[PDB]
RNA sequence: AAUAGCUUCUUAGGAGAAUGACGUAGCAUGCUACGC
RNA sequence: GCGUAGCAUGCUACGUCAUUCUCCUAAGAAGCUA
């Protein structure tokens, strides 16, 4: 605002103004640096209210790129963050088999339950009860879903280890149901 | 968006898309940049081009922010001020930029073509980034450069190795050469589909040239080829690490004592262990590969790589390696590429062995202990950059001589480069040295290697068989005989129409010659096929014809003649001008009207 | 932002900026702290200088509240307020501080620096947040005074573990011991950067020394070493818990008849399950751990936490504990420090153990039932509060001796601290009564202990095990040659050379010696390890083997006698100067020659 | 740790309107110095 | 009768400042209903 033209012209204009007053002179005097003064503060007031304007001009501006920059960084990152999960959850699945049952299929579409159904190298199955227990997966070995799996680890609801020694008929209060228990193709 | 400043490196949103590269510039530096040259447009997180349509400017010096976007002075709203004030561009961190006054060499950079010495020997002499930033460009120059070429149409397919292929109309031909693989093509109508890479050679004749493939999916007179390539990937690692000595070996196990043969070379052995990364110098001839592989051998429990340029160097690097290596080993490049036949012994995608051998531009993503590179009288500021960014092992070394040749490096048309400026590596395998020098040679016979000590090497490399008959026969050199641009000396050929029944026991030599033309007129009335260097640094011969050609400099080059006078068992002998060479190497001087 | 008031503990938002801690101080607290000490940065929620560009009134009693911000007088806002008026200060809570007169003595543990014996004296006796407060300073001082001595650099390169260290001349230089660790600054010019952590050892030669650095980084002439800095944390649990007293056991279950031989203790063992805590004062060579052991057993399943103060002292108690407990014992000492090594037996982070051996510094934040320090006549206040505020246990009983060696204090240089008040525990030690008696010393040759008993001890104590082979040569004083301000009178052990072969059984001792390095002297040309009376304090020996130095103030110390001669068995000589203590010592000395 | 609707409160911004005051220009009227 | 000038007053336009109002946007905290 101070580095505007008008403002040291109208600086002056006021300090010789109050200088020819104190010399007294006659009244033309006074009506001319009214005048002067007059236009000086006009110009003033244009220059300062365009300086006012530019403020928020340039930081509205400033702000918006901000926000530019912050939403394409987080876009690039939640890319690469899809493509990672994607290609690591596809490097698991077990290629052989499924290609086998694929191929076998006439066209190449395969209802999508059967894919884990004939697929899955794993079973967690769920029981809530030594009696649902005792009429699914007894023993050491089971059969579901036609074919042949085994135990390996039986978990509880606390996250620990059961030997299969322990689920028994009298032994039903001390564990915590429900019972985690994986198991294996084979 | 937001990078790094190439000069200031303070967070700045700034980009010439009027670079080719386009690079982060601090406010200030863009400014420096776009007030001095061509360089007439700017690019921030969006471009700065006025928003009014019909508007076309595009320097933002004639540009004024106005309400939300920017435009011309004519355009202009009211309150809109211009985006170049106080030596800043209008962009992000304007407050904390710092900028710098080295806008000078960036500059020559941003406004050099490639095309004489003196570019290449600031780009080789410069700041880090501006190292990077320089290969970065002029890659993508001989990238365009390559594409600005374009097809060839097969008039005859001879045979699987035979071919008849015209070039494309009113171009200049790419010469037959190996390093530009063609890849094909078969139109059916209808889905053109690519037929694969391939490979020519200069045959035994005109026009029919000599080829390999990589697939047996043989080619018709319908096909076209042009040659392969890509876009330029950007690079962030170093051209080479700083360096470190230690004390101690720094968890390097070796071997107990086996393969004693190798202790001229753990000498040099236990010093890979005392720093991070150093170089050797290897004249061809020398323990290179067998210092290598009994390095391997001596620390058997640390992974180790090793590469180099080409698939050439690459199974001369894995032969003498399958000798001394339980395998047990990997040297795994290529899945669907290699115009010739390559890797032939295991997997594909396991990272299996300790020990893998590749070439730079081919490695995966791996981690190892050392990485030998040899060849590096031909690697450039690229392929070391690509190595600090791929393998983060705990030693290096970069093995080889720079008495060999440059590579092709077609743009250079106004002088030549000094191995001292090829890259980084040879400037300083020349400027302190190898600090690992390896002797000595064995195969090439002694009399040529303490006569050719004399020249560029310092008389330190030895061999040994010295005999015999090796005489340099200097003739006087005819006028040029020129049929293409390249002189065909045969006023030289000149020498052996007399020949061809006074050299015994050589029949079965090698014609040796650096112009192609040499080696295609003297195939047309030959005896015996042409070889020049260039196929060669990996193939070895027991005599040699070598013919020079016209006095210019370029048959004068001393590595060159070292290359070309190294490459023999028993027999050269040497024909040219020659005022002072001779009197650097030492043997019977004979002349040609004499036999004797 | 807010706190209590150190003094009055009021919620206040003041802090003393001047003062070292800056503590939180209520408003009239502050006031009389900033109105008679030079001390005038007070730090509100924000700081208290003036706010105006280039202004600095930073005396609070020269600014003013202005509108939102603070002045100076001159560049005060229109209308304001004084901030320091009427005996107060203007902050947060202004009205409903207390505030006490514990002036003086705040002003002076603040102001004071600690040289004269004044700040210990006080702190002792003073109020017990005002206590830790004292502590905490002091530490923080100390730790301050550790940055005032310099920096060390390299002269010249000989061998990986042999180098010429170079103190800058003009600078007070720091003692080579183990508890001396620097990082390594490299200045290229251009990557100024750390190269790890070193460690020296002054070799049998100057200016040699053999060192240890955490990494084999390869010494080049342009490496220095600079201290690494250290800090403090304010701590705010209570230093001693307050005493209560009880009808019955609680917590803790008594056993019938285990373990006769530890039968005396059972009277005192059932007081300690009765009372909150308690102490026992044990004469040197007393029946002390042995207590600590049998109370141990009298209460097994009773959950037991050991601590002291020296990594000697509770090696040597974990030790005795292996001797008699189910194993099922750990001693959670020290994973990667002690540059003295210590046990390699269980784990050091699991908190399962039942009976856990820690030391303060890495004393983990658990519960257990009965926790028991030792060795009180060494720790500080500050100790005290650490060892009460990670733990928290039903029962504490402490063991200790005042007439034991007390903490360095290194810049105590005037005065001498009483065995009272080395800290509170020892003052209650030496109050009314240590409220549990038990002396007599059996570990020791009974003459030695006869002769304890004249000196400062009041001949009240008896033993068993008096013979034999015991005198004291009082050969004179060479040449100290102290290279650090620590003595080596390698000429007194100039007569150890005739103890060499001489001794035909006597090779198994242990060297006793006032001064660091006269014991690294003993280390120099050995005979045996030698070890410090710090490490003393808490290990008995068969045979003992001392060389003392000058007659320096810091020798002639008789509990420095009493704790050296103290860890002897069986035997026991002593080479000192000796102008009158031999007269005190009663045994059959003999001269240099004389030795059959 | 969902969809949707309503309502109380607080801040910032914009827009608009009213009001009052200051200053510049122009329009109208009057009084008067001067000139013809 | 005219103009220059000055003063005073009314009117219009513009450009500043303050008060209020109105609406719209944005952002945030809390409640209720299906
Ligand atoms: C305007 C207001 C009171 C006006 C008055 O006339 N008081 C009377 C004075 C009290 N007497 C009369 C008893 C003496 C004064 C008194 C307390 C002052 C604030 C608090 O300190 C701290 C707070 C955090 C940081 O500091 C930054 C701002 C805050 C808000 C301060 C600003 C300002 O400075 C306050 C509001
Ligand atoms: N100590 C040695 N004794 C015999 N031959 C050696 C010895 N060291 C190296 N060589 C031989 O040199 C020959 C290969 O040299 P080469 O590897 O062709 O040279 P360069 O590797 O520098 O290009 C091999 O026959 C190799 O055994
Ligand atoms: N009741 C006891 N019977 C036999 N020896 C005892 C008895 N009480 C303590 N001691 C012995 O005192 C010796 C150790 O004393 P020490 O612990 O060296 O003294 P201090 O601990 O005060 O420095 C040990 O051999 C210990 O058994
Ligand atoms: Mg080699
Ligand atoms: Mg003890
Ligand atoms: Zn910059
Ligand atoms: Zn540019
Ligand atoms: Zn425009
Ligand atoms: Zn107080
Ligand atoms: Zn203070
Ligand atoms: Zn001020």
């Amino acid at each position: 605002f101070s580095s505007l033209p008008s403002y040291a012209a109208f600086a002056t204009a006021q300090e010789a103004y109050e200088q020819a007053v104190a010399n007294g002179d006659s009244e033309v005097v006074l009506k001319k640096l009214k005048k002067s003064l007059n236009v000086a503060k006009s110009e003033f007031d244009r220059d300062a209210a365009m300086q006012r304007k530019l403020e928020k001009m340039a930081d509205q501006a400033m702000t918006q790129m901000y926000k530019q920059a912050r939403s394409e960084d987080k876009r690039a990152k939640v890319t690469s963050a899809m493509q990672t999960m994607l290609f690591t959850m596809l490097r698991k699945l077990d290629n052989d088999a499924l290609n086998n049952i694929i191929n076998n299929a006439r066209d190449g579409c395969v209802p999508l339950n059967i894919i884990p159904l004939t697929t899955a190298a794993k079973l967690m199955v769920v029981i809530p009860d030594y009696n649902t227990y005792k009429n699914t997966c007894d023993g050491t070995t089971f059969t579901y879903a036609s074919a042949l799996w085994e135990i390996q680890q039986v978990v509880d609801a606390d996250s620990k280890i059961v030997q299969l020694s322990e689920i028994s008929m009298d032994n039903s209060p001390n564990l915590a149901w429900p019972l985690i228990v994986t198991a294996l193709r084979a | 968006a937001v990078g790094a400043c190439v000069l200031c490196n303070s967070q700045t949103s700034l980009r010439c898309g009027a670079c080719i590269r386009r690079p982060f510039l601090c406010c200030k530096c863009c400014y420096d940049h776009v007030i001095s040259t061509s360089h007439k447009l700017v690019l921030s997180v969006n471009p700065y081009v006025c928003n009014a349509p019909g508007c076309d400017v595009t320097d933002v010096t004639q540009l004024y922010l106005g309400g939300m976007s920017y435009y011309c002075k004519s355009h202009k709203p009211p309150i809109s001020f211009p985006l170049c004030a106080n030596g800043q561009v209008f962009g992000l961190y304007k407050n904390t930029c710092v900028g710098s006054d080295n806008v000078t060499d960036f500059n020559a950079i941003a406004t050099c073509d490639w095309t004489n010495a003196g570019d290449y020997i600031l780009a080789n002499t410069c700041t880090e980034r501006l190292k990077l930033f320089a290969a970065e460009t002029l890659k993508a120059t001989e990238e365009t450069f390559k594409l600005s070429y374009g097809i060839a149409t097969v008039r005859e397919v001879l045979s699987d190795r035979e071919l008849h292929l015209s070039w494309e109309v009113g171009k200049p031909r790419p010469p037959l050469n190996r390093n530009y693989v063609f890849t094909g093509y078969r139109v059916t109508k209808n889905s053109k589909v690519q037929i694969g890479e391939y490979t020519f050679e200069k045959g035994d004749y005109g026009d029919a040239v000599v080829y390999r493939g990589t697939t047996t999916y043989k080619l018709n007179v319908g096909d076209y080829f042009v040659l392969t390539s890509h876009t330029v990937m950007p690079l962030s690692a170093p051209t080479l690490v700083p360096q470190e000595h230690y004390v101690r070996i720094t968890g390097l196990y070796p071997t107990l004592n086996i393969s004693d043969e190798f202790s001229s070379n753990v000498a040099n052995y236990q010093k890979v262990g005392m720093q991070k990364y150093s170089t050797l110098q290897g004249p061809p001839g020398t323990g290179k590969s067998h210092f290598a592989i009994g390095l391997a051998l001596y620390y058997p429990s640390a992974r180790i790589v090793y590469t180099a340029c080409s698939h050439a160097a690459v199974d001369a690097l894995c032969e003498k390696a399958l000798k001394y290596l339980p395998i047990d080993k990997c040297s795994r490049i290529i899945p669907a590429r290699a115009r010739v036949e390559c890797f032939d012994k295991f997997k594909v995608n396991s990272t299996l062995e300790q020990y893998v051998f590749c070439t730079v531009n081919a490695l995966p993503e791996t981690t190892a202990d050392i990485v030998v590179f040899d060849e590096i009288s031909m690697a450039t500021n690229y392929d070391l950059s690509v190595v600090n960014a791929r393998l983060r092992a705990k030693h290096y070394v970069y093995i080889g001589d720079p008495a060999q040749l440059p590579a092709p490096r077609t743009l250079l048309t106004k002088g030549t480069l000094e191995p001292e400026y090829f890259n980084s590596v040879c400037r300083l395998m020349k400027t302190i040295g190898p600090d690992m020098f390896l002797g000595t040679c064995r195969r090439c016979p002694a009399e040529i290697v303490d006569t050719v000590s004399a020249l560029v090497y310092d008389n330190k490399l030895k061999a040994h068989k010295d005999k015999s008959a090796q005489c340099f026969k200097m003739f006087y050199k005819g006028v040029i005989t020129h049929d293409v641009s390249s002189a065909i000396n045969r006023p030289q050929i000149g020498v052996v129409r007399e020949f061809l029944t006074r050299n015994p026991a050589w029949r079965k030599a090698v014609f040796i010659s650096p112009y192609n033309s040499q080696n295609a007129v003297a195939s047309k009335i030959l005896g015996l096929p042409t070889q020049t260097v260039d196929s060669s640094q990996g193939s070895e011969y027991d005599y040699v014809i070598f013919t020079q050609t016209t006095e210019t400099a370029h048959s004068c080059n001393v590595n060159r003649f070292n290359v070309a006078i190294t490459r023999a068992k028993v027999g050269i002998l040497c024909i040219m001008s020659d005022r002072d060479l001779y009197d650097k190497l030492q043997f019977t001087s004979l002349e040609i009207p004499r036999r004797n």
